[PDB]
């Protein structure tokens, strides 16, 4: 009378699915999930600087509009603008907007320097009943509005090197009134242009003259322009008429900043992933919350589970 | 898989072995036991966690990237970042597809290869005083108390010893 | 007395060549192209809607050059531009020509609204030579040529809002004469201006005098523009001079529309995968016919074919 | 391949096997013939036809995109429009072209494992009534006429009934 | 007595440590680098034709600054522009300075034919002082800066077809005055304009007056544009001053050839792959020296290393040592 | 690896065997030796210089491209260029990291798979008149000269011959 030894392996009385080369579905005993499909619904105020726009678009906050002056020494590894954001100042637009957006976005700070522009033969600081300060009319605190002196607006003509090691934002813009009256009114001369320009480069803006839609009182416009200045390099201003001056620039940085659109609320929490969902884990390589990140974060996909197999091919009995 | 133990010539798991992944089960003259091998077992997982680490190696962080919700239509350059976007998309998307298959795969082929080369080795330390059944299972032709199982299962079982008494009975 | 009995495999005596990680040719007993090459170099009519453009580019059906009148209203799927079409009414250009026909061809319609607009104090339905509608002269259906009543060119100033609850496009344009007195003898000023605009957005247009080369006996030009208005917002039209006026609006779709550059014919049989060479089937998971398609297509691959073996290693008698 | 049966132990295919993938010659007493085993057949056939289904599970569909092609020169925004479209193809050929020759490795190895599976399952049928020739064969040590070729074939051989018979005649 | 028969493998003193599916680190008999990280630092002057810009960018070149004459008509394969590049003529601008510079480059060549334009009633040839060519005033090769004759400067309005069949680059400027002296004193008219078109196409563009920065002596500007003319079309210029004009067209190629920013010195041997750091050799399929690459180049990956096991698994005796 | 072969049942390999990479080694009435097999190193040879001729199958060549390094910020198609690029280059790493860890997996199982090839073919070879010890090694149960063992390693080793012998000296 002898013996029997039989060799054999585990099993669960119910395993998971998983995907192989040869079946879509095939159960083994274990397996881990790779796509993070689920968020708080919040966003974690660490280990990044979160600043939360509330009211304000980063380039309100940047031109100054007086809502946004709370922005002003502002900075920020993650600006989050909200769909409540609002303008209440003068009615603009800017040509190219991304851009400006993308590039102040990714300098990650507000920091503003004035300098000392001289405007020979003009009235400074317009404002407007479109953009309320205290009592009275007021204008984006970055930007000087040039109107005529007395009853003339002569050529400007200004520079300002860049002495520094950094880059440096002027922001400035053009003033398109609604009528001709206003036009002659404000500058004199019947059509104004403005030049700026760096040694290499240069833009020149005609303003145009015509009603656009009223938006808080006012049917004029201005349009928004930037020119960045290298080390090395200088900025001249040249303007008959229509100009809306910078006051000074915006100190540039590279690194890490960045912009989302969310409605999330922040939190005091510890994510190093970002969407606008909310925060996600990071421990799984891919996820499915959202294509738009920040961060350390796992690796968008179309996906919303992804089983790695963690255990043999489950046989029950 | 492709040693065929696994779902094969061993036609089911054992839902009561707990504590390991592979294993022994016996009848003798003092009845009937299950002890869990910690060799194979270990080396199953020493793989199935190191596939695991290799996989979860964080590996991304980005920064400033491009828009990828637009609130008006734009046309040439909108168009362009879309497809950049659902290109990359596409292209990750389908490395997680072939990668979970590919290793899930391989997983089951590592696993039944495990449970094979313990069959192997168990059967190779009996040498001529056993006889594999064809199920997993192996007829001991010689009288084997509680001590001669887990000598086998230790690997201690000197064949030497039985091999008379084995050859006997076999032949 | 004994037996023999051999375990053994099939062959035959015609393997097929692939490759695997370790040979770049091993012959197996059958394999399949997973590499689509060829097509009917037809484009089938179903399941797609197909809008076979004929002697019509996309943009001129949208601006009603008269040959392409038979367009009006059209929708499509995918919109199909012909090599031999061609523009036979004024001369234009588009700047961000590309971009105009992508929205409008991801759209998927042409369904136009006409509009009331008023135009105060100017001649309406300008006509062409160069733009004949049966023996006469004519223009653009969908746009107005306004020129002066009597001896004066008012400034003119006109709204219309959006209270729909869906996206409009307005086409409009500037004409630029070739003379100054083609200029004064049409708006009465000398230079006009044309400023089209939304509560958040604005374009103005100076025109330019001056000759380009003759085409259709006309050496003066229209620039065409086009603006979009969400719901709520509001459309203004200011200019005194030069203006190509809308004469209503397209309605804005969003979905699976899209336009091809073709030659193939159109025949009547189904398809779900179009590309600029016909149809192709999409039963294998790649194909080398065109980087171009439309629908549900194989992924285009530089390779001309590559098998996937479906059988074993041949290993003949 | 990696099991060595299919151009490996067994020296060639059989041309005359056309209802089968796999199966068993014999010679014995009343002559010789040739059975296609079914289940092994089966086996690869549903390995194979598994892995043709996951590549040609229609994966894309796509509408409006970029344009490819350009009548004008432009400079940088179509420089960047081919760039992204040429990115794009190239990373697909690869992943086209390797995925081929993954899986052509894994069905030439999934082929020769079923071969190698079946020549065990026989083996092991067999107990100590055959011994293995080393080129695909075994040696039956006892009268097996058409009826007992038919049992090893539809797994119903029991070996005991011939083991003194075949145990004789080997040693 | 018997005989023991024992079946075995190789085994090597020093093997290499490779990546699989379950190990980061494991070791085998041997390895082979699959990530080229190393350049000679020299770009070798074959098989492509590599033409040294030294002094002079691409777009110095076309527009024909003094300094860069050497380089008419010519032709490459990979333009090659230096960091020591300087301009030493009028001051300009390009608008879409990216894109120009990019159609050049990859057309390959700066072949210029020059047309016989009729400029009637104006001075032709004008020079400057910033654009010095041998000892006197001078300008830019290609464009003809034309001014006022007598004191009149009348509406140009010239024609050239295209009866080739092929395509024609034509580079042509609107100059900016500084002052509404120098406008007046140049064009007469107080403000100028230029109009070029073709049946297809126009740009009209108005100078602008006003200072810029002080560059060469002048705070004046020329804004270079291009405009393509393709077989069976015709150019048309028209302008009642500020024109700078253009002598005639370049022939536009499709083909191999670009442009690559890099300090690396040109030496004598054959590489098919160039980076800015160099040449690169091109028998492995990866490379971590730079992702800016020419010609048949291994992939650019982030990896320093790759190590492709060429042996099976190294098992040495254990020793008690 | 896969077959439990090499770093398995055959403790370690052999430093001493610098002609091949796989082989025998005996102890007989003669003494001791060591000999390569020619086939098995020739097949493990072939497969390693097939995959490796095939990964550096030079395939790519490219002229014009996009601009890859800026000297001036622009915003949103600098943002797109660089964000192209990017998206390129890891994905192109990613193949990489997996093209090596596959091929390597894959090289380590088709070494062991030729050392268990061998192994087989050598106790097919031997039939009754020999036992497999478990590391790699087989018992002959017979007197087997040098000419006897190369008899075995060269593929000629009949085993009728000794099979009356061998028979004996295992069964009693
Ligand atoms: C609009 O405003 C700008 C800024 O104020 C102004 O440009 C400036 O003009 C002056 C005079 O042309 C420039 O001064 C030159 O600077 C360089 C050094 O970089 C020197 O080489 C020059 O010196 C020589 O030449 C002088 C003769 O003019 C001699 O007096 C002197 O001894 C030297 O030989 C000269 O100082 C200055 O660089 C610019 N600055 C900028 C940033 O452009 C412009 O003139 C104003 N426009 C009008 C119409 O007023
Ligand atoms: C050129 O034409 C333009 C279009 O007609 C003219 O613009 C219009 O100008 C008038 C004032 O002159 C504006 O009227 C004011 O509107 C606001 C309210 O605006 C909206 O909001 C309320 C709800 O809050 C809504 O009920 C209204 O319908 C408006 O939609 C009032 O509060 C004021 O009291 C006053 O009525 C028009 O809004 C404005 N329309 C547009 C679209 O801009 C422009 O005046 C003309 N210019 C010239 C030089 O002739
Ligand atoms: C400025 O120069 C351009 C180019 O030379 C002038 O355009 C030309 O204008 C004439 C008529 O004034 C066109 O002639 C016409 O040709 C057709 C046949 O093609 C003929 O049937 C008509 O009877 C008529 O003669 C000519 O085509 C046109 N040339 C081009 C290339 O467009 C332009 O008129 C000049 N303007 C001034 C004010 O000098
Ligand atoms: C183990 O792998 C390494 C590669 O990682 C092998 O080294 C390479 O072997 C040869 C020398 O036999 C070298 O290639 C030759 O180079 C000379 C000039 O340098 C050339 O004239 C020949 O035509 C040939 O290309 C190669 O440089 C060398 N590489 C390195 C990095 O060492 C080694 O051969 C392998 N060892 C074994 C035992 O297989
Ligand atoms: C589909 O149409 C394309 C576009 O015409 C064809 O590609 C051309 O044909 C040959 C080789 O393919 C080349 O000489 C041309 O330069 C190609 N043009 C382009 C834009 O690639 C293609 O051959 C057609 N394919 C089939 C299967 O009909
Ligand atoms: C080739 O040149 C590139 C850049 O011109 C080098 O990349 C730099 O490497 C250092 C680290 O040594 C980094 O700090 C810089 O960020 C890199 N610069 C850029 C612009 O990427 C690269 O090291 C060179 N490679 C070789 C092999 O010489
Ligand atoms: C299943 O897999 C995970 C991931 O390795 C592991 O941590 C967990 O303990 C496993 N669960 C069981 C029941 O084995
Ligand atoms: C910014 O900093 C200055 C100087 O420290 C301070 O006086 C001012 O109030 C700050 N502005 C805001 C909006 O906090
Ligand atoms: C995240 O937000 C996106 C965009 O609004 C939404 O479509 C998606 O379903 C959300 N996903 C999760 C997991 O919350
Ligand atoms: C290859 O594929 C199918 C079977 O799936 C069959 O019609 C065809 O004849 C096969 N060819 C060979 C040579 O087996
Ligand atoms: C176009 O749109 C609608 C039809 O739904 C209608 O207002 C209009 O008359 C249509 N015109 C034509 C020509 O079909
Ligand atoms: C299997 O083979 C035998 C012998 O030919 C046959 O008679 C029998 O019907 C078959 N199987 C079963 C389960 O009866
Ligand atoms: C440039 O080439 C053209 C035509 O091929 C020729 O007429 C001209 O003289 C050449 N100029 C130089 C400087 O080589």
């Amino acid at each position: 009378p002898g013996a029997t030894l039989c060799l054999g392996h585990h099993a669960v009385p119910n395993g998971t699915l998983v995907k192989t080369i040869t079946d879509d579905q095939i159960e083994v005993t274990n397996a881990t999930e790779l796509v993070q499909s689920s968020s708080t619904g919040k966003i974690c105020n660490n280990p990044h600087r979160i600043l939360d726009g509330i009211d304000c678009t980063l380039i309100d906050a940047l031109l100054g509009d007086p809502h946004c002056d709370v922005f002003q020494n502002e900075t920020w590894d993650l600006f989050v603008e909200r769909s409540k954001a609002f303008s209440n100042c003068y009615p603009y637009d800017v040509p190219d907007y991304a851009s400006l957006r993308s590039l102040v976005a990714s300098s990650g700070t507000l920091e503003f320097i004035t300098e000392g522009f001289t405007w020979t033969g003009v009235t400074q600081n317009g404002g407007s009943n479109a953009c309320k300060r205290g009592p009275g009319s007021g204008f984006f605190s970055r930007l000087n509005w040039l109107t005529k002196s007395g009853s003339t607006y002569p050529v400007l003509n200004v520079t300002m090197p860049n002495n520094d090691n950094f880059d440096k934002l002027y922001i400035w813009g053009v003033h398109h009134p609604s009528t001709n009256q206003e036009q002659t009114s404000l500058y004199v001369q019947a059509s104004g242009r403005v030049t700026v320009s760096t040694r290499r480069s240069q833009q020149t803006i005609i303003p145009n003259i015509g009603s656009r839609p009223w938006v808080r009182g006012l049917s004029s416009r201005i349009s928004i322009y930037w020119t960045i200045v290298k080390p090395g390099d200088v900025l001249v201003i040249n303007s008959n008429g229509n100009l809306i001056a910078p006051r000074g620039y915006f100190k540039m940085r590279t690194g890490k900043s960045s912009i989302m659109r969310s409605d999330a609320p922040i939190d005091t929490c510890i994510s190093e992933c970002i969407t606008p969902n909310g925060s996600i884990p990071n421990d799984k390589p891919f996820q499915n919350v959202n294509k738009i990140t920040y961060g350390a974060c796992p690796k968008y996909v179309k996906q919303n589970t992804l089983k790695l197999a963690t255990g043999m091919r489950n046989v029950p009995e | 898989g492709l040693f065929g133990a696994i779902a094969g010539f061993i036609e089911n798991g054992w839902e009561g072995m707990i504590d390991g992944w592979y294993g022994f089960r016996h009848q003798n003259s003092e009845g009937t036991g299950q002890a869990a091998d910690l060799k194979s077992t270990q080396a199953a997982f020493d793989q199935i966690n190191g596939k695991l680490n290799r996989v979860i190696e964080k590996t991304n962080e980005k920064f400033h990237q491009i828009e990828k919700e637009f609130s008006e239509v734009e046309g040439r350059i909108q168009d362009l970042e879309k497809y950049v976007e659902d290109t990359k998309i596409d292209l990750w998307s389908y490395n997680a597809e072939l990668l979970v298959a590919l290793e899930n795969q391989h997983t089951i082929d590592l696993t039944d290869s495990e449970m094979n080369k313990l069959f192997e080795k168990t059967g190779r330390q009996l040498r001529e005083n056993a006889e594999d059944m064809g199920n997993g299972c192996f007829k001991i032709y010689h009288k084997c108390d509680n001590a001669c199982i887990e000598s086998i299962r230790n690997g201690t079982y000197d064949h030497d010893v039985y091999r008379d008494e084995a050859l006997n009975n076999r032949f």
